[PDB]
């Protein structure tokens, strides 16, 4: 009888706030450049697609 | 007469082919359309791989 765990009883809530903002928001994390050489933060997004476009 | 001029246009078109290659890039980070003359683009569903 050394280490007694505890618990807390509380409702676990998957509520539904305003969704159509939250859906659009991980689009603006990815930009798209109209340039030949890019700016070393799109350039590791642009490489990550090249990989898994060559397996599907 | 003809063969020195038919090679001269082949010298003249080759003199224009390199000078257009200097037109495409003014810098390493230059342009996404000026590099779209030598390296090609096409219509829908050309590049298989």
């Amino acid at each position: 009888n050394e280490n007694l765990f505890a618990s807390f009883i509380a409702p676990t809530m998957m509520g539904l706030p305003i969704v159509t903002l939250i859906i659009m928001f991980p689009s603006l994390l990815f930009p798209t450049p109209k340039r030949l050489i890019n700016n070393r933060t799109i350039s590791i997004q642009q490489w990550l697609i090249q990989l898994t476009s060559k397996q599907m | 007469a003809e063969f020195l001029s038919l090679s001269k246009a082949r010298i003249e078109a080759y003199e224009k082919e390199l000078e257009k290659m200097k037109n495409i890039i003014p810098f390493d980070q230059m342009t996404i359309e000026d590099l779209n003359e030598v390296f090609p683009e096409t219509k829908l569903d050309k590049k298989k791989y």
